[PDB]
RNA sequence: GAUAAGGGAAGUCGGCAAAAUAGAUCCGUAACUUCGGGAUAAGGAUUGGCUCUAAGGAUCGGUAACGAUCAACUUAGAACUGGUACGGACAAGGGGAAUCUGACUGUCUAAUUAAAACAUAGCAUUG
RNA sequence: GGGUAAACGGCGGGAGUAACUAUGACUCUCUUAAGGUAGCCAAAUGCCUCGUCAUCUAAUUAGUGACGCGCAUGAAUGGAU
RNA sequence: AGGAUAGUGGCCUACCAUGGUUUCAACGGGUAACGGGGAAUAAGGGUUCGAUUCCGGAGAGGGAGCCUGAGAAACGGCUACCACAUCCAAGGAAGGCAGCAGGCGCGCAAAUUACCCAAUCCCGACACGGGGAGGUAGUGACAAUAAAUAACGAUACAGGUUGUAAUUGGAAUGAGUACAAUGUAAAUACCUUAACGAGGAACAAUUGGAGGGCAAGUCUGGUGCCAGCAGCCGCGGUAAUUCCAGCUCCAAAAGCGUAUAUUAAAGUUGUUGCAGUUAAAAAGCUCGUAGUUGAACCUUGGGCUUGGCUGGCCGGUCCUGGACCCAGCCGAGCCUUUCCUUCUGGCCAGGACUUUUACUUUGAAAAAAUUAGAGUGUUCAAAGCAGGCCUUUGCUCGAAUAUAUUAGCAUGGAAUAAUAGAAUAGGACGUUAUGGUUCUAUUUUGUUGGUUUCUAGGACCAUCGUAAUGAUUAAUAGGGACGGUCGGGGGUAUCAGUAUUCAGUUGUCAGAGGUGAAAUUCUUGGAUUUACUGAAGACUAACUACUGCGAAAGCAUUUACCAAGGACGUUUUCAUUAAUCAAGAACGAAAGUUAGGGGAUCGAAGAUGAUCAGAUACCGUCGUAGUCUUAACCAUAAACUAUGCCGACUAGGGAUCGGUUGUUGUUCUUUUAUUGACGCAAUCGGCACCUUACGAGAAAUCAAAGUCUUUGGGUUCUGGGGGGAGUAUGGUCGCAAGGCUGAAACUUAAAGGAAUUGACGGAAG
RNA sequence: GAAGCUGGUCAAACUUGGUCAUUUAGAGGAAGUAAAAGUCGUAACAAGGUUUCCGUAGGUGAACCUGCGGAAGGAUCAU
RNA sequence: AACAUGUUCUU
């Protein structure tokens, strides 16, 4: 494992084998697609979305209690982002990295990364492409990253 | 990364066969490994076999008997025509007497006796004896 | 495992692969460089004539001790100047200058056989006649 | 100031003097190189006159991809034609292979020496 | 008494020695402030000298390439390109 | 669009467009390259060869152009040039053997200027003519088949019923010469045969060997490390089983030896099937495109009816025969929510539609010759495709069969491996749903030609209605987010520390320094030493470890800032996004290069004192570049774990670093919590270690170097005896130094690895 | 309807120049290999008498020496 | 502290 790297770390999330929601939840499915709503309209990723879900609303996956998933609830109703949630993350670092670098020019172990960074943006870049997610001529660009992450 | 579930599986049950172990966990299962392994049950090499449900790829635990000399795979899976099944069979199996090179054909998976006598070929996938 | 591919569409990788490695195999090499044909004494024959040019006797290697009877050699074909090696007790003496042998390789392939430096071939015949049959004396040389 | 059969530097200290080349279009262009050059390297072809053909615009007027009117000299091609001529006068590089030497552009012995001499940027030293 | 050569400048002789001969990697000895290094050459610097070898020619005191105990080459009195 | 052609076609022309091929290797270069059927060797897989008996192509000295003709760009036709070359009375004329035979040349390398149309077939006006095509002879140890060089008896011998060492005889015979016929176109030869044709049956067998590999001598002379032999190891220096010779013996024998090439041996080219820690060989390190290769998942079970052929029970036996039971194999059909196209005529035959592939089955067809193989007393056999029969005026079985299949064609199957589908629904069905817009077609009231709504059959739009309406897991793959951490990971500022050198201020006085011992050197102008103070560059001691971090190179004072990172935790998120990677990129110790800055210390070069036979060395004293830094270069190390990367599995043990999770006779906040440290357990990750040796290995050793002849998880790179040589040359990068790529001639029998016993050591005990 | 004439078309061949490939002469220079008993030293193998070796840079009759960094394939698996 | 060297070829 590790795509860029030689660890080998297993860490993980174990999914509980029940696929149905437990005796104790009570909120119903149009309750919790809602809450998904109005938290993604207040500014959250999908990510972040169902870590608030988990830590408060005893919503212990989307799945099990709506029958969907939160990014395939985010896109029925217009609010998927415009870029994919990795994708804009890889970005962002490499916008970060980038920004650090004309502004500290000898720093090559950040060249390094930088451009272990960028070879990542391009695969999911290339991967997101293969399935109609990105336009067939998107194509991510140093400069102009800066007008994406904005 | 793995490229081969049924070589994963025989390997583990090779390596416990040596050991004088009498069963093994295998991980993941497929339809192909279990074909395998109810063709290796069908001739007496292995007792019985459980498959465990993960809501995933799923586990097998394997009883073993001592029979067993080896059982592997040949990667790749080569086309073979019917008259090339003999130098399979010269080459891979210890005699003319006992042992299984295990096909894959559109008939099914089966050793390659029950191919013959079904007139049938395929794919090569293993061996037992 | 192996280090070799082994799927079943990597056909041109293995033959490729082959191919460039038969080139350490030297008989190989040899023949597909064409080594005998444009640098071999003989250019590639089994047997090739020439003219003696003079003799020459050559100390042999350690842990020997003798004079080997040589000649200097021209060859017909292409003048190349070879140096030939006369068998047998008593024929050095059957051998003259601008005399036509006949020459042969000693049976290891373009190397030197046994004690003897730098020798490559063997002279099979002096004017027309073998050395077997003058060293018998079964025939002698015509002059 | 011109021309000269055949030869073509045999003349001479020495090709001195003269000759030869020459414009433009198209083609093609080596070693070496500080990669900028060398280079018009070298070496080839074409060029007249006449009769045509095509391309390249401006201003008005509502698929205007159109009409109307106007207007400049460039470029490319074809037919014909002559004592095979034609950058027809004029104007207008000879070229190549090397050695010595100074890097280069530049400067001086007005009135016998223009150079390899002086200068130069670069380099170093000194107060 | 000390320093300083991109200051002026300077930068060695005599003998012997290898299993044909020749040559001398090697040795002995005298001697300087140091004994001419890297390079380069019969060169615009070599007397002897039209040096010797090669090339160029029918024929070359010319040219060019080599060689180098160099009368008297040689490192910012700059060396070699 | 034309022209030309027998005709398609950039075949050519005019105008127009800017296209066509390529790392799945184009284009270019080499070929001691005509292709194929085939040949040699062959466990299997392979390797090598194919000018040449058949098929296809091409050429007639080189090039080109044509005539004639159905057909030629013909050469035993023409025309021209080039090159060769014949005659000539000098004006001219005539040629093409890579047909047959023959000459010259070339070379290691290959035959007669013979006879004939009798067979094979070909041509012509042709029953008849012609055929160096073809057939017959000559030369012919290319290869292949069969196969003489002898045999039988007796004496005394020899010996334990014959197997006996010699010389005594009777015979037999074809090699060859030759009456005759045959054979044949005529011959020759074979086959058949009068007269001939063997005791040393002289009608006389050879080629290589006798140390080992490898079968067969330590016999006699000669030589004396010479001459010679010897594939390899070796023999030979005065007792040579190896040379030179004589005797004996061995092997194969009408054949045996040598040279070269190739095949097996060679698992020493490795797909099957090699090797890469140390023998040759893992790229310094990551990123990355092509290539190769990539987790799991979708009709599984159950029942009924039934065909065949397998064994025995009937047994029914003449090896073999029928209904019944038993089981076994290859099959079909129905039913289970049910795949398996769909209509017409009415189990076939004409319509309307079909998601694409790989793979495997079967078949059509695939020149003879060759291969494998059935039949045949060519007297055998190699061969050939014949031959055998009461002996005829005839009769007769034959001239088998498989092998071929990469590609193409047809065909059964639906495992394996792909491909497509309904997600902003632009989705599926409505058979005889409903409405609307278009088309076409049979059919008239038969007299011609008509209207255009019903109507038959396509194609669309709209409405409505059926429906279980439609999205696989989330991989102890991978990516992303989130949380508390942890690091001598990186960068920029900043801040310590002593030491070293030097400078100032003092103080005393005779040496100091340096070494094995000294000398060079510094010193009464005060050295060295002592205290205080200052200035510069480096460097980061102790703590410091079988400890941490980083891709590797590497990284160690404090503090702050900047951007990254692994691991852990997670009932967060995406859903195959991945592994390894030619080409192509980033980084890469030290030394070295360029330009500025700095230059304490050590210190290549150099200077100098010793030592020494000499030391331009080691040791001492100085000291330039360098050492440091900022901008650029350079791209190499024993860049090492001499050990590619990803993935799975296989055995015991105690420690340790990071995270997390449960738990104290402990010390401490504070008297106690949510203090902290320590202690006890689990767990994931990491740097390692100890034992074992199932296993591996040549061993040393190895938890991988195991799961490898019981040989296949994916993938990259490298090696093929030692040298020449990482050299030469071409290319390329570099300011240079050099880096990368990278031969051949030639040479050679070992070089090398690991271990053993000894010996030796200016090694230890 | 012959010779001949015009213009085309195919185009041998010759000259010049260019380029590609393959052989090959050459003063002199610099290597490699081979060849019983020539010279000079003694670099390596033992702590080989300065442990050896790698990369780089200078120096030197010759092996080689020295500086900087690295390796153990060390003469230390250890305080 | 110093300590360099050992013709060729075997049996
Ligand atoms: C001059 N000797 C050469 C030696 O250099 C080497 O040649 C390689 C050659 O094998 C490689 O090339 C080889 O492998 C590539 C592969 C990448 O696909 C093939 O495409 C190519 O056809 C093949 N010849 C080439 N890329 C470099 C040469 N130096 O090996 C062959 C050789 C003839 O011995
Ligand atoms: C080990 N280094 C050696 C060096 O010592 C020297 O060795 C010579 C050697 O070449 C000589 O030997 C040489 O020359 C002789 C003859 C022609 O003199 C030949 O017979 C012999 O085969 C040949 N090798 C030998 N006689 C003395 C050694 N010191 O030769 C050069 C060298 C190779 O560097």
């Amino acid at each position: 494992g590790r795509m860029h790297s030689s660890g080998k770390g297993i860490s993980s999330s174990a999914l509980p084998y029940s696929r149905n929601a437990p005796s104790w939840f009570k909120l119903s499915s149009d309750d919790v697609v809602e809450q998904i709503i109005k938290y993604a309209r207040k500014g959250l990723t999908p990510s972040q979305i169902g870590v608030i879900l988990r830590d408060a609303h005893g919503v212990s996956q989307a799945k099990v209690v709506t029958g969907n998933k939160i990014l395939r609830i985010l896109k029925s109703n217009g609010l998927a982002p415009e870029i994919p949630e990795d994708l804009y993350y890889l970005i962002k670092k490499a916008v970060s990295v980038r920004k650090h670098l004309e502004k500290n020019r000898k720093d090559k172990d950040s060249k390094f990364r930088l451009i272990l960074i960028e070879s990542r943006i391009h695969r999911l870049a290339r991967y997101y492409r293969t399935v109609a997610v990105l336009p067939p001529n998107w194509k991510y660009e140093s400069a102009t990253a800066s007008a994406l992450v904005a | 990364t793995r490229t081969s579930v049924l070589a994963d599986a025989l390997n583990a049950i090779n390596n416990a066969e040596k050991t004088g172990k009498r069963q093994v966990l295998i991980r993941p299962s497929s339809k192909v490994i279990i074909k395998f392994l109810t063709v290796m049950q069908k001739h007496g090499y292995i007792g019985e076999f459980e498959y465990i449900d993960d809501h995933r790829s799923g586990k097998i635990v394997v009883q073993l008997n001592g029979r067993l000399n080896k059982c592997g795979v040949i990667q790749p899976r080569f086309n073979v025509k019917i008259n090339d099944i003999e130098r399979w069979t010269d080459n891979l199996l210890p005699a003319r007497q006992f042992g299984y090179v295990i096909l894959t054909t559109s008939a099914g998976i089966m050793d390659h006796e029950e191919a013959r006598r079904k007139h049938v070929s395929g794919k090569i996938l293993g061996f037992v004896y | 495992g192996k280090g070799k591919p082994r799927g079943l569409n990597s056909a041109r990788k293995l033959r490729v692969h082959r191919r460039n490695n038969r080139w350490a195999d030297q008989a190989y090499k040899a023949r597909l460089l064409g080594t005998a044909f444009k640098s071999s004494p003989f250019g590639g024959s089994s047997h090739a004539k020439g003219i003696v040019l003079e003799k020459i006797g050559i100390e042999s290697k350690q842990p020997n001790s003798a004079i080997r009877k040589c000649v200097r050699v021209q060859l017909i074909k292409n003048g190349k100047k070879v140096t030939a090696f006369v068998p047998n007790d008593g024929c050095l003496n059957f051998v003259d200058e601008n005399d036509e042998v006949l020459l042969a390789g000693f049976g290891r392939r373009g190397k030197a056989k046994g004690d003897i430096p730098g020798v490559r071939f063997k002279v099979v015949k002096v004017s027309g006649v073998s050395l077997l049959a003058l060293w018998k004396e079964k025939k002698e040389k015509p002059r």
